[PDB]
RNA sequence: CCAUAGGUUAAUGAGGCGAACCGGGGGAACUGAAACAUCUAAGUACCCCGAGGAAAAGAAAUCAACCGAGAUUCCCCCAG
RNA sequence: UUUUGUAUAAUGGGUCAGCGACUUAUAUUCUGUAGCAAGGUUAACCGAAUAGGGGAGCCGAAGGGAAACCGAGUCUUAACU
RNA sequence: AGGACCGAACCGACUAAUGUUGAAAAAUUAGCGGAUGACUUGUGGCUGGGGGUGAAAGGCCAAUCAAACCGGGAGAUAGCUGGUUCUCCCCGAAAGCUAUUUAGGUAGCGCCUCGUGAAUUCAUCUCCGGGGGUAGAGCACUGUUUCGGCAAAACCCGAUGCAAACUGCGAAUACCGGAGAAUGUUAUCACGGGAGACACACGGCGGGUGCUAACGUCCGUC
RNA sequence: GUUUAUUAAAAACACAGCACUGUGCAAACACGAAAGUGGACGUAUACGGUGUGACGCCUGCCCGGUGCCGGAAGGUUAAUUGAUGGGGUUAGCGCAAGCGAAGCUCUUGAUCGAAGCCCCGGUAAACGGCGGCCUAAGGUAGCGA
RNA sequence: GAACUCGCUGUGAAGAUGCAGUGUACCCGCGGCAAGACGGAAAGACCCCGUGAACCUUUACUAUAGCUUGACACUGAACAUGUUCUAACGUUGACCCGUAAUCCGGGUUGCGGACAGUGUCUGGUGGGUAGUUUGACUGGGGCGGUCUCCUCCUAAAGAGUAACGGAGGAGCACGAAGGUUGGCUAAUCCGGAGGUUAGUGCAAUGGCAUAAGCCAGCUUGACUGCGAGCGUGACGGCGCGAGCAGGUGCGAAAGCAGGUCAUAGUGAUCCGGUGGUUCUGAAUGGAAGGGCCAUCGCUCAACGGAUAAAAGGUACUCCGGGGAUAACAGGCUGAUACCGCCCAAGAGUUCAUAUCGACGGCGGUGUUUGGCACCUCGAUGUCGGCUCAUCACAUCCUGGGGCUGAAGUAGGUCCCAAGGGUAUGGCUGUUCGCCAUUUAAAGUGGUACGCGAGCUGG
RNA sequence: CCGCGAUGGUAGUGUGGGGUCUCCCCAUGCGAGAGUAGG
């Protein structure tokens, strides 16, 4: 019932981590700062399908 | 490679990587192999002629492997760096 | 209804009091803190306790509670 | 209707046989895949037609790689 | 012979004579042995030639990387303690 | 008149006995059915193999039929059964684990052998350092149990037992590590050439299962 | 009457009779890559297929399932056709980044599109079914250890 | 196979001419009989097995002849967005000729007519036909159950350890239920007692107060690259991990943080999809395709995953095998069965013991139903009857005897006793049983449930 | 640092041997737990 999702890169590197959500409870898009190893900072990232 | 019906080892682990078509015209020429060609310059022809490279190579690189011991003109090969130094050393020059 | 069981884990002291260990060697594995990491001894996220330190293992009963402490004595 | 079909005669040739090789028309399955259907066996076995002392192929609307080669056939490599 | 195990009431053989089952080709690896040795060896073919010629090739003397590529290093990684 | 009746020839084949290395690869003997019919018989002809023909039994198609016979593909394939031929010397298994359309097959590992290399490498004993939760025991715990007392018969207390999935205790042994001697044809480990084996059996000890039944069955260990 | 030549002769097969169904003749159907041939030098009072099995009295209810027959509005749907969009290439335009006509090209797949199926009916001497609230309908006549 | 080829009781791959012990036995024919040589015959037909076969079935799978649909072709002309036309094409209508010809062709003519029909393509239908699939474990097979993962016990105090052994769980959840800092401590009973007897996101076990339990604030370390060393696996793999680099959160800082108390929550490879990319780019520049990095698609659950794609029947059967494995009989066993005994509740007017023996206890036999799978699958014929038997005694009759609730007659019960004896019929294949009528009685068992190289064949 | 305990006997048990073998016994080595005196 968890469906995959991307959280992906808001530095435009294309990277992305992927993670599960329950879309049902948490409709509303997950933000995270993750760690970007193309540009090597912590930045924004955002929910995508995946 | 039969396992008694077990998925082998050669179907359960992944194919990798390609074959590179550059790779079967590039050679590789030892330091020992300067002094076998006839006139003391070393270039794809003079190999060629001394049968240290095949005919079909389009390439070819001087690494640090035995000794070079007489000035040779390396003339449109790749030298490496060890390469470049002990045919220097030798009284040798290289040619792009 | 039965005919059901897991694989063993392998779980229990791999070096034993007065073995020379390597950093990282592992020393218990267990479920939950039976032993408890004493000096130069890490616990893994699985309980697991590892040197952290070239030496010689040592059980040993301290504290309040009396428990099995592992430490290694460094060499 | 002209004619053409058809008819008769003459001349010339063919026909049938033969072990392999050769070109062409058709063309399996067992088997292997540890089952089996794609795949394999194999364009093999076999059937059929035709030829010759050989046959077939053959004088680039071919390769190559910016250098060049120069019809076809066969052998050794390239290379499991 | 087959079996955990056969005097076995498990199998096979009436007896004799003759015949009757790990081969052959090619590839590949290891061992022994011989030659030559950072080299070794030629295939087809030519040659009346077991000679001699023929080194086209093949294996070896360098590796790392999927590869470009670099090279006694190289790959990994922005970079290695 | 009649797929009418009784009954020879003729055509069949219901019963019994015989025969069963027969007189005979289907008969003989005594009886039995049809006997002008959907009858029977001579000669010749036609139908051909996934095909024929069949008042249908998978019947028959040359003593052959749920796919004829002959030749070919062909030495199909056979994880199955059988068999495998002279001599001596040295070593010497396994019947286990894991996986498998796997289970009487096979693969890697274990165990055998040959070669090469290498450490006081290995074993026994003694001493030293270790972790145990089994045997036994016990009843605080988790359950179970009996008696008395006490009392909302609960609970609590005293007394008594029981436990593979109970432990406020806890051996012997076994196992890991260290040190030391003696002994042992390196007995050890690694790498490489060649395997076989992966149906085990009984006996002792510790157990599950079964009835502490089985020359039973399933593990551990000798 | 027929049958398992060679262990079964029968209650099995066939049968006259009955019914359903196909078939308008270059018939259906069958043998045949085909030409043709059988059906038949027959023509629906005929021919094929299927089931039942003289005769007598009879042959009930169920069309939901599967088949067959009829329907043909609607849904769905093949080849075909190739609208539209997206990409590759490059004449150019750009100082460079890039952009980018025509052509060629890779891809996308609008529109068109029959039968079938879904769908709407019929049909049991079609295959079949024929109750303890439920079903398509609950076994009639006759018969019954 | 060779024989100098006896009985018995044991033994023993478990039913012995050949072994042990013992008994008996002069050497050799002939006629007879069939109890044994697990006699001869046929590599068991039953049964199981083999990733064997054949043929048969079907709403198994995949195909396919046939049938059927449409598009284009052969195929044309006038408007309609209707029909008509003739010239393609058809004619198994007529007539004429080749011609001595119910073939064929040509001609003339009628009819039909761009229809029909055929080719290519295409949807449907298609056991009519074809190739195949249709698992394994299993105290025989089938049916049922099971197949991967986690926890406990079995498990013999290191690890590991089997069974169709005993018990339960998983195929997730959570952007907080993760990270950190600070704060807090339960069940239950009546503010106090009590001390984790609660709690853990979910099984069980081992953990947890420094709490891992619980609350709040601030957060994204549920980081990216690596990784000394170690655990666990045949391997593929799986696990634990200080520390290093970069960048981050929390905290005052020390420090802690690479998900969660830990141990389940899973799927190799291939093929392909998406994004990225100092790689590759078949003349060259590009591109396509490939590589590399990230990621997606399996109840492939028969969970190391034969295929993208699969069910059955065979008594019409067939081959290779197995006593590795079932049906008969033997063997081991003796739960069950049958027989005997111990105790004595009681019944029996009284009285436990004439007779019966509750609740319980102990044996014997091999004797029923079974268990096991040791012998036999290169065959050990299997029920009943007939014929012919032979032994045991737990005795049915006849013989001897004790007790009696034995007056007699006739019984009951127990002991001794195996010499001899121990029904015919009706019904049914029956053994048995019921029935009729006998008898002194119509015994119970063993003998391959005696006896098919003796008969029968229900 | 982390709030009991002898002695003796008993249970168990390694090795070897034995029996009437579901369980024991003997030789030798190891030797609890509980409880008792006591602290
Ligand atoms: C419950 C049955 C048990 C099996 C019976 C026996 C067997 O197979 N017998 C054969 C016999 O066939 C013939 S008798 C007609 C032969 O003559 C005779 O020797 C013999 O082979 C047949 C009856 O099946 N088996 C060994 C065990
Ligand atoms: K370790
Ligand atoms: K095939
Ligand atoms: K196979
Ligand atoms: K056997
Ligand atoms: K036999
Ligand atoms: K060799
Ligand atoms: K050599
Ligand atoms: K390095
Ligand atoms: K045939
Ligand atoms: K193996
Ligand atoms: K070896
Ligand atoms: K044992
Ligand atoms: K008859
Ligand atoms: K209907
Ligand atoms: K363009
Ligand atoms: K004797
Ligand atoms: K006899
Ligand atoms: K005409
Ligand atoms: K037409
Ligand atoms: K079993
Ligand atoms: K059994
Ligand atoms: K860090
Ligand atoms: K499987
Ligand atoms: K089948
Ligand atoms: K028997
Ligand atoms: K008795
Ligand atoms: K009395
Ligand atoms: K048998
Ligand atoms: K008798
Ligand atoms: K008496
Ligand atoms: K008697
Ligand atoms: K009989
Ligand atoms: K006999
Ligand atoms: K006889
Ligand atoms: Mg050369
Ligand atoms: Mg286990
Ligand atoms: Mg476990
Ligand atoms: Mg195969
Ligand atoms: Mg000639
Ligand atoms: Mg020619
Ligand atoms: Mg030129
Ligand atoms: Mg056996
Ligand atoms: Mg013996
Ligand atoms: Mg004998
Ligand atoms: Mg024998
Ligand atoms: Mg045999
Ligand atoms: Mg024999
Ligand atoms: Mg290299
Ligand atoms: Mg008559
Ligand atoms: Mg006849
Ligand atoms: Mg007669
Ligand atoms: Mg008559
Ligand atoms: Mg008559
Ligand atoms: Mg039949
Ligand atoms: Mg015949
Ligand atoms: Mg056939
Ligand atoms: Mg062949
Ligand atoms: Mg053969
Ligand atoms: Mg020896
Ligand atoms: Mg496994
Ligand atoms: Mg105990
Ligand atoms: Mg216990
Ligand atoms: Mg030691
Ligand atoms: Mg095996
Ligand atoms: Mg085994
Ligand atoms: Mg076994
Ligand atoms: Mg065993
Ligand atoms: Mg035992
Ligand atoms: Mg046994
Ligand atoms: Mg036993
Ligand atoms: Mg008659
Ligand atoms: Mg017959
Ligand atoms: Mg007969
Ligand atoms: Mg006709
Ligand atoms: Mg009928
Ligand atoms: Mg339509
Ligand atoms: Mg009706
Ligand atoms: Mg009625
Ligand atoms: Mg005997
Ligand atoms: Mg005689
Ligand atoms: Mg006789
Ligand atoms: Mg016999
Ligand atoms: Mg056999
Ligand atoms: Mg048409
Ligand atoms: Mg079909
Ligand atoms: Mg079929
Ligand atoms: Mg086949
Ligand atoms: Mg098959
Ligand atoms: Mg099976
Ligand atoms: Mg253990
Ligand atoms: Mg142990
Ligand atoms: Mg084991
Ligand atoms: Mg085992
Ligand atoms: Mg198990
Ligand atoms: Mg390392
Ligand atoms: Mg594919
Ligand atoms: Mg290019
Ligand atoms: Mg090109
Ligand atoms: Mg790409
Ligand atoms: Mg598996
Ligand atoms: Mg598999
Ligand atoms: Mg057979
Ligand atoms: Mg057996
Ligand atoms: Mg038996
Ligand atoms: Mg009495
Ligand atoms: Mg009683
Ligand atoms: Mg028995
Ligand atoms: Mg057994
Ligand atoms: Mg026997
Ligand atoms: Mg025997
Ligand atoms: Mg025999
Ligand atoms: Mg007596
Ligand atoms: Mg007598
Ligand atoms: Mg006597
Ligand atoms: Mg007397
Ligand atoms: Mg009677
Ligand atoms: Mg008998
Ligand atoms: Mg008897
Ligand atoms: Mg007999
Ligand atoms: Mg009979
Ligand atoms: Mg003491
Ligand atoms: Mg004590």
């Amino acid at each position: 019932i968890r469906e995959k999702i991307k959280l992906v890169s808001s530095a435009g590197t294309g990277h992305f981590y992927t993670t599960t959500k329950n879309k049902r409870t948490k409709p509303e898009k997950l933000e995270l700062k993750k760690f970007d190893p193309v540009v090597r900072q912590h930045v924004i990232y955002k929910e995508a399908k995946i | 490679g039969f396992e008694g019906g077990q998925m082998p080892l050669y179907r359960r682990l992944p194919k990798f990587g390609f074959t590179s078509r550059k790779a079967a015209i590039t050679a590789e020429i030892r330091l020992s192999d300067l002094a076998k060609v006839e006139g003391g310059v070393v270039d794809l022809n003079t190999l060629k002629a001394a049968n240290i490279i095949g005919i079909q190579i389009e390439f070819a690189k001087v690494i640090l492997a035995g000794e070079v011991t007489t000035p040779v003109t390396v003339r449109g090969l790749r030298v490496t760096k060890g390469a470049r130094a002990a045919i220097e050393a030798a009284g040798g020059k290289i040619e792009e | 209804r039965n005919g059901r069981d897991s694989e063993a884990k392998r779980l229990g002291v791999k070096r034993f009091g007065g073995e020379s260990v390597l950093a990282g060697s592992i020393i218990v594995r267990q479920r939950g803190t039976k032993f408890h990491a004493g000096a130069n001894v890490g616990c893994g996220r699985d309980h697991t306790l590892f040197a952290k330190a070239d030496g010689k293992v040592k059980f040993e009963v301290k504290g309040p509670k009396n428990r099995k402490f592992i430490s290694i004595e460094a060499e």
